[PDB]
């Protein structure tokens, strides 16, 4: 069996709840689904619902009850959702649906998207101090999955990730950034699955690869936790011992793989960490050469930025860790994927549902050591009909890279769906995420966005 | 890119 929740986590939980229970209540974000076989019929339903919502009877009915009723309707070809906090938002929203006009809190589409979603598991550079905390405190399903990863990581590494999440005083490091994002990635995916969602395919990026292997059915939750724990601690301990001449930095710079081929001939020890976008690459190596490429970008008008690490993931530097990584991962049982995988480790190539297991000890070693072919994997997805990309992350930084690839590939209207972001209400964010998934017609039981009704007052007399 | 209060890459 597994360690329980630590007494300290409980202590921090009690105090967090104390704090939460004392903030001014913010009105919840409610999704309003409006659906029909034809778009014209959808637009008239929209207009009807709006009219009724303007009437005293409609004005007396809670947004939540309107939503629950709307959610129980039959959901057809042409869909819309209005995301609202209050009646006025709601009406303004529904008018736009009716008028075929655009709005930030509105999504409206003529029919389903024809291919399933790609779940993007990245993480690199997305951490922030409070990530996952608010959703942990407010969502029992999410909480449950966090606590399961917390239990398994306590077992693996001897500390509590949940403590970090709950404690505003702690920030994240090389090691704890990785396992905590991972917990959050696992819990988000399973929250989503709880509401009916499923990935058609996954794509990993750097530290996200362990989560993607779990959601692809490539490894058990325990074995995926091993992969992330083995690597993050080795990496943190290695990077902590680095000073002066051994230090290797990481930076994002606005050069393509092709520009980098030429540019690198001035910088013999630079390596490519992540091909992020067609025009963006994360490079790594000696500070003086990293500093030099940065200043050459600056002088050419190109963007660049350093990552906070004394160590360069995805290079030859990582060679001393591989011995121990190998040994720590003995026993992991790679399994046949239950969904498609764009493997950024394996150069962006696609592995089929039912295919051969890829997630063996050497995959983890290859992934840590070598370049991450993210953009190539994304292009491969797009070229095969995928248009929905949903990022499971505390902050949707990879999705922005995804966007650059889709556009470059000519897909100017992809479905780019974030989850959590810093400075956005986390409960709201997930409602929004599941509403988007509904609209585009991917798997998602919208009824589950509402608690089972306790009485007639939990429904609304919306027009037929 | 500014991903806004509703999950939209603006
Ligand atoms: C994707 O793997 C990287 C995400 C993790 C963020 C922190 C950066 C990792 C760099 C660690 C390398 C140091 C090891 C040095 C061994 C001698």
């Amino acid at each position: 069996e597994l360690p329980g929740v630590t007494e300290e986590a409980l202590r921090l939980k009690e105090a967090a709840l104390e704090e939460l229970a004392a903030q001014e209540v913010t009105a919840p974000l409610v999704p309003l689904a409006v659906s029909a076989f034809l778009t014209s019929r959808k637009k008239a339903a929209a207009a009807e619902l709006a009219d009724w919502m303007q009437s005293p009877e409609g004005q007396a009915s809670s947004l939540e009850s309107i939503g629950r009723s709307l959610s129980r309707r039959n959901h057809g070809r042409s869909r819309a959702v209005v995301l609202a906090h209050d009646h006025d938002e709601a009406i303004k929203g529904l008018r736009a649906v009716a008028a075929g006009k655009q709005a930030p809190n509105v999504f409206s589409v003529d029919g389903p998207v024809t291919t399933g979603p790609v779940w993007v598991l990245a993480g690199f550079g997305a951490q922030h101090r409070k990530m996952g905390k608010s959703l942990y405190l407010r969502n029992e399903v999410f909480a449950a999955w966090i606590e399961k990863v917390d239990a398994l990581v306590q077992d693996e590494l001897g500390y509590s990730v949940l403590e970090l999440i709950l404690d505003d005083a702690q920030d994240y490091g090389i090691e704890t950034t990785q396992v905590t994002i991972f917990a959050i990635q696992i819990a988000l995916g399973e929250l989503l699955r709880h509401h009916g969602a499923k990935p058609a395919a996954v794509i990993g990026q750097s530290l996200g690869e362990a989560a993607s292997a779990y959601f692809a059915g490539g490894l058990s939750l325990r074995d995926a936790t091993r992969a992330i724990c083995s690597r993050s601690h080795l990496m943190g301990e290695g990077e902590a011992m680095l000073f002066g001449e051994y230090i290797r930095l990481m930076a994002l710079v606005e050069y393509s793989a092709d520009e980098i081929r030429e540019v690198f001939s001035d910088f013999p020890d630079l390596e490519v960490c992540v091909y992020a976008a067609p025009t963006q690459t994360v490079i790594g190596g000696p500070p003086e050469q990293v500093d030099a490429i940065l200043a050459r970008a600056e002088a050419e008008g190109k963007f660049a930025r350093k990552f906070a690490t004394k160590g360069a993931s995805h290079t030859s530097q990582m060679d001393p860790l591989l011995g121990e990584l190998t040994a720590e991962l003995q026993g992991i049982k790679p399994t046949s994927p239950t969904c498609g995988i764009f493997s950024t480790v394996h150069e962006g190539r696609y592995i089929k549902p039912g295919g051969e297991p890829i997630h063996d000890v050497e995959y983890w070693k290859k992934g840590l050591r070598h370049s991450v072919y993210f953009t190539h994997g994304i292009r491969n997805a797009v070229d095969s009909g995928h248009t929905t990309f949903l990022e499971l992350a505390p902050n949707p930084v990879a999705l922005m890279q995804v966007a650059l690839t889709t556009a470059d590939a000519g897909l100017h209207d992809a479905q780019l769906i974030p989850t959590l972001a810093r400075k956005q209400d986390e409960v709201s964010s997930m409602v929004s995420t599941m509403a988007q998934l509904y609209v585009y017609g991917h798997d998602l039981d919208i009824r589950t966005l509402f608690s089972r009704a306790s009485g007639p007052q939990d429904y609304a007399n919306i027009p037929p | 890119d500014k991903e806004n209060f509703w999950g939209m890459a603006v």
